[PDB]
């Protein structure tokens, strides 16, 4: 919560697809209104700045999704969004135009977050789990561990130097796909005429 | 002989690599440093008698030709802060601290509240290089000092989450 | 047999020895965490790329409530100084180091002319706590770009030496 200040460049993915990089607006603990089956857990929602289409904007009723396509230019718009959808957090904070609502500002800023990314063809710093927050609890320390343990015997492979892994890769996900698929046909077709 | 030869000049290399990881933890004491504790402060005003700001100036002709403005404005800030009474605007809130990493206690008991840093950022002229944070309550951003929200619109009505609890 | 022995104890307290700087170069780096230098950056420039200068909010500062203005001044000088580039005139400007303590980089271009802290100072209400000073052009302070001499009236003709070294200053 600390760590939510205008311009953290923060990642969101609910799933379904890549919005990009935006900077947050604001933030706030609106908990929910009418609780359906009640309400035991309070919900924080962002109010962040990402890059829409214009078919999404035109009606700006139905999902509030479908961000911009490589194919169109977009336009970019403030967004609310779910604390758990945040799959990234950046350390780099672009100023914010003073009271802005045009379009021109919005465009500088799309020309902003251009250039910064032409500054850290790496990929930008986001963050260390370890100290930056100051975690101090039990547990974390096992995670990190095996994740270290796991990356470590990853690049020890010897395919890993190999090339078309990226190949090879897709092949494997899409034959494991297949599998889930016919897992999910014959998970079905159990149940044809069974004690119905 | 030649296995007490050899174990020798293996003993020796040992020796002269933790000779340099010394040098080399000698020459970061520079480093470590820079954070500075000179001594037990005598303090009386908690949180009214005591460091402001900590300037790191960097290499820059922006940097070394237009400092004493920048003294100036450190000053400005102090005198213009003390115009201001009869009014309990100090923290309003109980601001307790965020997590901080406090600079390290030279010795050349008391003093708890110390001085537990809570923020660094780096100016390149076209965005921050922000870290730790910033300190406000448990809840309710907007009544805290700092966080200048911005004005937007908000023309979307459909908060976007994983499955339900649509707004 | 005994030598042995012995040799086996050194080596055993040296290797000892080394983890407690094992140790400290491990511990070390942790608070050196406030220190970034990120990763590798691209400064095609060293008068206009790189940072400005770093600033540690201090705790328990009523004086934190002007966290904008501090910005917006720092952002307002970049602009003043494009709009006070120059006026034109062939000079070197050049400057070196005092001290040469730069930041530390953990990340696994430049490194000297950028990323090197030339002051570090820790203003109080009224005092300050300079250690590194503002560097120097050829040990002349009558030109340089940051300092600035106030006023007085000296009149103090000849200094008192020391012992037997009467100098004729004027």
């Amino acid at each position: 919560l600390p760590f939510l200040q205008p311009g953290r460049l923060v990642k969101v993915k609910n799933e379904g697809d890549d919005f990009g990089w935006g900077v947050v607006v604001n933030f706030s603990k609106k908990s929910n209104v009418k609780p359906n089956s009640g309400e035991l857990d309070p919900l924080y929602v962002v109010e962040v700045l990402l890059r829409c289409s214009k078919e999404s904007l035109k009606n700006s009723a139905t999902e509030a999704a479908k961000p911009a396509k490589p194919d169109e230019k977009g336009e970019m718009q403030v967004v609310p969004v779910l604390v758990h959808l945040l799959s990234a957090i950046s350390s780099v904070r672009l100023y914010i135009p003073k009271d802005l609502r045009p379009v021109d500002n919005r465009q500088s800023v799309l020309k902003s977050i251009q250039e910064v990314q032409k500054r850290f063809p790496d990929g930008i710093p986001l963050l260390d789990p370890i100290d930056d927050m100051g975690i101090q609890d039990q547990g974390l320390k096992k995670v990190i561990q095996k994740v270290e343990a796991f990356e470590h015997r990853m690049y020890s492979h010897p395919l890993h130097n190999d090339p078309n892994l990226e190949t090879v890769y897709t092949l494997c996900e899409k034959k494991a796909q297949i599998a889930i698929d016919i897992k999910s046909a014959k998970r079905e077709l159990k149940k044809a005429r069974t004690v119905l | 002989g030649v296995g007490d030869a050899e174990l020798r000049e293996r003993l020796r290399q040992c020796e002269e690599t933790i000779e340099q990881l010394r040098a080399e933890n000698q020459e970061l004491k520079r480093k470590l440093n820079i954070l500075t504790r000179p001594s037990g402060i005598l303090v009386n005003d908690t949180k009214l008698d005591g460091p402001i700001l900590q300037i790191l100036f960097m290499n820059n002709a922006i940097s070394k030709q237009y400092h004493q403005e920048i003294e100036e404005f450190v000053s400005n800030l102090v005198k213009r802060f003390e115009e201001q009474q009869k009014n309990d605007v100090e923290k309003t809130s109980f601001n307790l601290l965020p997590q901080p990493s406090s600079i390290v206690l030279e010795e050349d008991k008391n003093n708890k509240e110390a001085f537990s840093v809570v923020g660094s950022v780096l100016y390149f002229t076209n965005f921050c290089l922000d870290k730790l944070g910033q300190p406000l309550l448990n809840e309710n951003p907007q009544l805290s000092e700092g966080w200048e929200i911005p004005k937007y619109h908000q023309v979307f009505s459909h908060i976007v989450s994983l499955e339900g609890q649509e707004i």
